[PDB]
């Protein structure tokens, strides 16, 4: 509806009488389908910037898994998403998002964070990537993007160093 | 024809006209109402078929807004075919390609047929509607892309992404359990040549038992399991008959391994006629029955993938490359061969005022079984000689004591020009048919992977099926937002 | 499998019989066939080496399925066409039990012939192409038999014998 979630603030001061605030904005779906999955997910989802502006400033986290049975691969339907704002906004290229959600009024995003599966936003950007060359250019430049304001607004850590839970760098995985 | 001449001005004037409104779901002479006629008249010219898509479409535009709430592709023609069963009937995967990709973006949503439910950027969901699986009042699509076959194309139109991938998740959901036929009648075939292995070498017929023992009446079991299940293919070939009734009029031996079943059927019914008289000519048809069963294991190959994909081509060149390599061979061999009858052998009489054929094919109403063409005393010599003309025996000589130094050289000239010298012809241009037909090897082989499906579940006595909105997945990579407005 | 067949050799060597050769000579088409592994090496026959590697690779059960499966049952045909004495089975000792040596191997009579054994193998060793034209107590009714071996010989020998070498040109065409 345009980008414009303007009920971010009545739920959260109802949820304030009551107190449940930052729960109000951060409220992981319990779906089994969606499953850790906050409004900033969807307003990542719905390509807008209202949403991402006023759900932010409603609170919302950053670094938040969403290990969602919609958001993993099955070689079926559900395919693996990124699982946490930060890597399904790098995986969508929304670097609009990808900044707004480091240079939040609360929240720089993790550059060297994981997720579920151990999957990081290397593991998920890679692991998203496939064969075109759209893809594949959007999540090489993408990328090398996160790298430059990854190395300027966050430097000082190396993510390609991480390797995930089998152990493997995005080099070993991307390999 | 304002319509299909693209006359937007004539087509709307026609319309609009101060007298008369233009009925849309109106037919015409053969049936053939705009539907057909813009169908009917479409070819794979791509501005035909554009001019003959954006024209209809525009057609069901003005076609859905000065005269809406008619369904214009319900219409059925004199056949009893759809628009979306006639232009998948002459072959145009490019106008049912139109009818299954038609999507309205305007008042109201389901005229369209790919619809984007559960949908995503990266992960596209194109919902299909498999009207052409549900046409069970009519028809079903393949039977009619396949009747009538190839205007200019049958096995095209399986590729599109209803037919293709309904083809593949019904085989891997339901009929990759063909096994169980094939097992049955792997079986089978394993009793039939073990019943013709283990037969007893007495010469009369019908042995009460060799031994009263394991071995004789598990023979008896073998015996009445083999004609218990010739009888089960009698009856799936007259139900092909009756209900298919393939073969064509009077066209080629299409398709193969049909009339190549009726022969190993009619010839094993002979065979049971005559061994219920009870002589020992039972067994060569016992034998030619083996060849021809075990000649059609290759027909359950239709299976599973590099040998389903190897079986269609395999299917591909020995279903073109049969009688045309067989033209060569009987001619020229049999050419050659009447030219070694005459030379050489002694005592030449077996004709001409006599019975010269020695009644050939003497069996009355059983069929070729006699001495036909009986040779010059060289009748096992020439059966001999055409065992020998697959390269078997060599080199005699008899009372022309070459002064034949002319046959020799003669035999020089036509293995020369046949031996090796047009040995490599038709190998050639198989392989330009190996040059061609590969890809197409494809749209054959998930044809003939939806008429082992299809068929299969259209034969089965009687079956069930399952008829619920498809839905594909797409995880391609392209830009691109908006909503049909929730 | 070589080295199974060479500690089984060993093994019945140690138990000192005969047999120990034909499982030698095994051995000696496994490790004589094992040279080719060492054609990893050198230019334009390390090239050659993996090109063989490929086709080979490819096109060795492909062939198999043909070759023993048209030939095992055309071989049966000829089993039970022509040999008088047809009694191996069935309600004896059908297979000769079969494989008969205990934990060493197929040594036995195997598919025990209608005394045609050496005739089977005999013909098996036709059937690449060396042997010919035999008549018994058929005496030349079998002209079905005769025709028929010319449908067989016609569909296999030529018609489909074109057919894999095409097609694994077309490998050629693609590897």
């Amino acid at each position: 509806q345009d980008g414009v979630n303007a009920c971010i603030m009545p739920l959260l001061q109802i949820d304030k009488d009551s107190g449940n605030p930052k729960p109000l904005v951060n409220a992981q779906c319990t779906d089994e389908f969606y499953q850790g999955h906050s409004a900033l997910h969807i307003a990542i989802e719905k390509r807008s910037l209202q949403c991402v502006k006023l759900l932010v400033e409603n609170g919302a986290d950053v670094h938040l898994r969403a290990c969602g049975r919609f958001f993993q691969k099955h070689q079926g339907t559900c395919f693996y998403f990124g699982e946490l704002p930060l890597s399904l906004a790098a995986c969508t290229k929304q670097w609009d998002v990808v900044t707004y959600l480091l240079e939040n009024p609360h929240q720089p995003a993790s550059l060297e964070a994981t997720d579920s599966l151990g999957n990081t936003v290397l593991h998920a950007l890679v692991m998203i990537a496939d064969n075109s060359p759209e893809n594949s250019a959007l999540v090489i430049h993408m990328y090398d993007g996160l790298l430059q304001m990854g190395a300027r607004l966050c430097p000082t850590v190396q993510l390609e160093e991480i390797s995930n839970h089998q152990g493997l760098t995005p080099l070993k995985l991307a390999a | 024809l304002a319509a299909c001449t693209k006359q937007w001005d004539v087509v709307t004037y026609l319309l609009e006209n101060p007298h008369q409104p233009a009925s849309l779901e109106a037919t015409d002479s053969l049936g053939n109402t705009v539907l057909h006629a813009l169908v009917m008249i479409a070819d794979n010219s791509p501005e035909n078929s554009a001019l003959v898509i954006h024209m209809y479409d525009g057609l069901l535009q003005m076609g859905a807004r000065l005269c809406p709430t008619v369904q214009l592709e319900e219409i059925s023609n004199h056949q009893g075919l759809t628009p979306l069963k006639l232009a998948a009937k002459e072959g145009k995967i490019e106008i049912f390609r139109h009818i299954l990709q038609r999507e309205f973006s305007g008042p109201y949503q389901p005229l369209s047929r790919k619809f984007t439910e559960w949908c995503y950027g990266p992960v596209r969901v194109s919902l299909y509607d498999l009207s052409s699986v549900d046409s069970w009042e009519k028809n079903s699509v393949l039977e009619i892309i396949a009747f009538h076959c190839k205007s200019p194309n049958r096995h095209r139109m399986v590729v599109l992404e209803p037919l293709n991938k309904l083809l593949q998740e019904k085989w891997d959901r339901l009929v990759s359990r063909f096994f169980f036929n094939f097992a049955c009648y792997l079986v089978y075939m394993f009793i039939f040549t073990v019943v013709a292995y283990h037969q007893p070498s007495l010469d009369q017929p019908a042995i009460p038992s060799s031994k009263a023992t394991f071995g004789e009446s598990m023979l008896l079991l073998g015996h009445i399991l083999i004609l218990l299940g010739g009888i089960y293919l009698l009856l799936g070939q007259l139900w092909y008959f009756w209900r298919r009734r393939l073969f064509i009029w009077i066209s080629f031996m299409d398709s193969y391994f049909e009339i190549l079943f009726l022969l190993q059927a009619l010839l094993t019914v002979l065979s049971q006629v005559l061994r219920f008289m009870e002589t020992e000519w039972y067994l060569p048809l016992l034998v030619l029955s083996l060849v021809l069963g075990w000649l059609n294991l290759l027909y359950y190959t239709r299976g599973f993938q590099h040998t389903g994909i190897y079986s269609v081509m395999i299917q591909k060149v020995i279903l073109r490359d049969l009688l045309r390599f067989l033209l060569v061979y009987l001619v020229f061999l049999f050419g050659f061969a009447v030219a070694l009858v005459s030379l050489s052998r002694e005592a030449r009489s077996p004709k001409a005022p006599e019975d010269n054929n020695s009644t050939v094919t003497e069996q009355p109403t059983v069929g070729q079984e006699e001495e036909p063409a009986p040779y010059r005393s060289i009748l096992d010599a020439s059966l001999e000689l055409f065992k020998f003309t697959i390269g078997m025996g060599e080199l005699a000589f008899q009372e022309q004591l070459r002064f034949r130094g002319v046959v020799l050289l003669l035999l020089l000239a036509y293995v020369l020009l046949t031996y090796v010298l047009l040995l490599n012809m038709l190998i050639a241009l198989m392989s330009e048919t190996v040059n061609h037909v590969a890809d197409n090897s494809w749209s054959i082989w998930k044809l003939q992977k939806a008429i082992s499906v299809l068929e299969m579940e259209n034969g089965y006595w009687w079956c069930r099926r399952k008829k619920h909105r498809e839905g594909r997945l797409l995880k391609v990579g392209t830009r691109g937002d908006g909503t049909p407005d929730e």
